[PDB]
């Protein structure tokens, strides 16, 4: 399809554990990362997927950008579900690290999953948009559990008009498990 | 056309819609199905939020879809 | 047992509609201003208690203190489902309406339900709490729904030591009613 | 002494305390059971709260007796 550089940011917060997304939202988050991996993957061979931990005490990098499932998987297994969860941080070094990726004529683009009520303030999370978009990173916010949208606003400033590439896919506790949702949605 | 409305009870209500109607009207087909005000109704379909004034053909909407209620938290 | 006019506030804020308490938290609360009233007036016939709406756009005086049920019953049909919940105004509310009971030989009471996130600052809670204490006053929160305990500091503030008359009662969704855990409680 | 830990998803596991069992421990009897820290831990019994350093003897705390546990939530 298109060549990108995707990151995704996970909330490992204390709400990840939880029972309305089967079997946990964190882990309901895990299986989602696999997938969006290895979709991204097949969608051009060219794409390369990077991984952050978006919560804990300060949000941290677990996988740089690869190809590999070995490392995507060594990064997502060393995590822990701990702490609140940093929006606007995580953002930051989600966009610090789509700055730095390697192959410039890759489009950026970061996912990031929210099941937490968000501690940020509305005006730094819409500062925050308006940088994105101008830097010409799309964004994929993944709102689940806790549904509240601020998200809205925000996926309103990032969009870029003229190509849409910014997405919000809110998920209602259900039959299908998140990954499946997440397939059927926009972000493919 | 007959639809349906999933609240977070798993209480699943149908309700009887033609293509062309309003979100708007819609919520006031939930309000008298369950007593809830539309200004206090979010509806959720395919992951998008529905909104007011668009209608069901502009979301693609079916008959048997099944649409999802929860609060629109004003103030708070 | 003791003589006492008590003020029953009810969180009647968007949250009251839930599942989570049977049959919605409202209607749980609605069976508990029931019970707690037929049982306030059996301890002793002098009890006298008053209702008060807490939340909506600003919070209400339902009922004025009675042995009456049937102006409970005629407050509580009246009341709606709407807005947020106003604590330390609803507090406030409260508080006057005990300075004003008639027969002051009657100890002061406020029991009140919180299923909603707390918008007060704790600071302003704190205030009010060392206040109520000063004016003689007791206080019983009933924490269910979303359970953040504040109101565990809350009532650390205002519960008198030497008569302990102030309780914080913590309830998770279950097999029994609302009311029932109510009437197991140190609340009686 | 055999006690039960009702977790918000309703799932119930039985732990081996005895009566004078400090809830600091209890906290991480579940650690080991549910692979959650004790300080991400909250103790409800009998509508009060269990707190750190008092024991079960303390609280009244007896056989087959339900736990429940919820999200202590700290930095919010």
């Amino acid at each position: 399809m298109v060549l990108e550089a995707t990151v995704l940011v996970i909330d490992n917060s204390e709400y990840s554990r939880n029972g309305d997304f089967p079997r946990t939202r964190f882990e309901a988050q895990i299986d989602s990362v696999e997938f969006i991996f290895q979709a991204k993957r097949n969608s051009n061979p060219e794409n390369t997927v990077g991984l952050i931990s978006g919560a804990g005490a300060n949000p941290r990098v677990l996988s740089t950008f690869t190809a590999e499932f070995g490392k995507i998987l060594a990064g997502l297994h060393d995590t822990q579900i701990e702490g609140k969860l940093h929006m606007a941080t995580a953002l930051q070094i989600a966009q610090l690290t789509l700055k730095h990726r390697q192959n410039k004529v890759q489009h950026q683009r970061i996912v990031a999953f929210v099941c937490s009520p968000i501690s940020d303030s509305r005006d730094e999370l819409i500062r925050l948009a308006k940088t994105l978009k101008k830097n010409n990173v799309a964004v994929d916010i993944i709102n689940f559990g806790e549904i509240e949208q601020l998200l809205d606003e925000f996926i309103a400033a990032v969009n870029n008009p003229q190509e849409e590439t910014s997405h919000l896919l809110t998920v209602t506790p259900g039959p299908r498990l998140l990954y499946e949702n997440i397939a059927s949605s926009p972000i493919i | 056309m007959q639809i349906f409305v999933k609240t977070l009870t798993g209480k699943t209500i149908t309700l009887e819609v033609e293509p062309s109607d309003t979100i708007e009207n819609v919520k006031a087909k939930i309000q008298d199905k369950e007593g809830i005000p539309p200004d206090q109704q979010r509806l959720i379909f395919a992951g998008k939020q529905l909104e007011d004034g668009r209608t069901l053909s502009d979301y693609n909407i079916q008959k048997e879809s099944t649409l999802h209620l929860v609060l629109r938290l004003r103030g708070g």
